[PDB]
């Protein structure tokens, strides 16, 4: 169904034949980034849910795979699995808690 | 020596053709696929060819058959040596057996 990320397809009629108007999805402007597997926070391994960690030099954002629209780390868009002493090129980092604030306040 | 079959075969009006493709561009054609498999992952085949490390490509590939992308973390040497150990095997069972 084409080549990219498929969306539609319409057909038309041709003699002998049929033609198809393949509608797809093609990525358009990358932007190199540096990448970590997983969050080292309180002697935690965090794992994105769904997406990748991603960092423009200073801080470290997680976003989907296929777009970048970069989010901050939050225990809702993370899991947490073993401590820090098994991933290969774990680093080191907060994540935020949305319940402190709600509770101080 | 002996008259071949191939010289009895061209005598007669029978020609074999050679293909248009040699196999050296066969094989730049296959170490181009393998190179964008190994260094992009599925993305160059979709659009433009984006590095990912292939701990993270293949995390993405355990978390499309239904396992969590920890299981890969947590056991990575060890899929690194049955993935050599079955390689080393297709070595063996190429080298051994040719039916
Ligand atoms: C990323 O880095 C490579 C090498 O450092 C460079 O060739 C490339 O232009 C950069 N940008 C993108 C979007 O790939
Ligand atoms: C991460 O933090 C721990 C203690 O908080 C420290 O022992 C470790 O060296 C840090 N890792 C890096 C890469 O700085």
């Amino acid at each position: 169904c084409g080549k990219g990320y498929h969306l539609m397809s319409f057909p038309q009629s041709a003699p002998h034949g049929v033609v198809f108007l393949h509608v797809t999805y093609v990525p358009a402007q990358e932007k190199n980034f540096t990448t970590a597997p997983a969050i080292c926070h309180d002697g935690k391994a965090h794992f994105p849910r769904e997406g990748v960690f991603v960092s423009n030099g200073t801080h470290w954002f997680v976003t989907q795979r296929n777009f970048y629209e970069p989010q901050i780390i939050t225990t809702d868009n993370t899991f947490v699995s073993g401590n820090c002493d098994v991933v290969i090129g774990i680093v080191n980092n907060t994540v935020y808690d949305p319940l402190q604030p709600e509770l101080d306040s | 020596a002996a008259r071949d079959l191939i010289c009895a075969q061209k005598f007669n009006g029978l020609t074999v053709l050679p293909p248009l493709l040699t196999d050296e561009m066969i094989a730049q054609y296959t170490s181009a696929l393998l190179a964008g498999t190994i260094t992009s992952g599925w993305t160059f085949g979709a659009g433009a060819a984006l590095q990912i490390p292939f701990a993270m490509q293949m995390a993405y590939r355990f978390n499309g058959i239904g396992v969590t992308q920890n299981v890969l973390y947590e056991n990575q040497k060890l899929i690194a040596n049955q993935f050599n150990s079955a390689i080393g095997k297709i070595q063996d069972s190429l080298s051994s057996t040719a039916s």
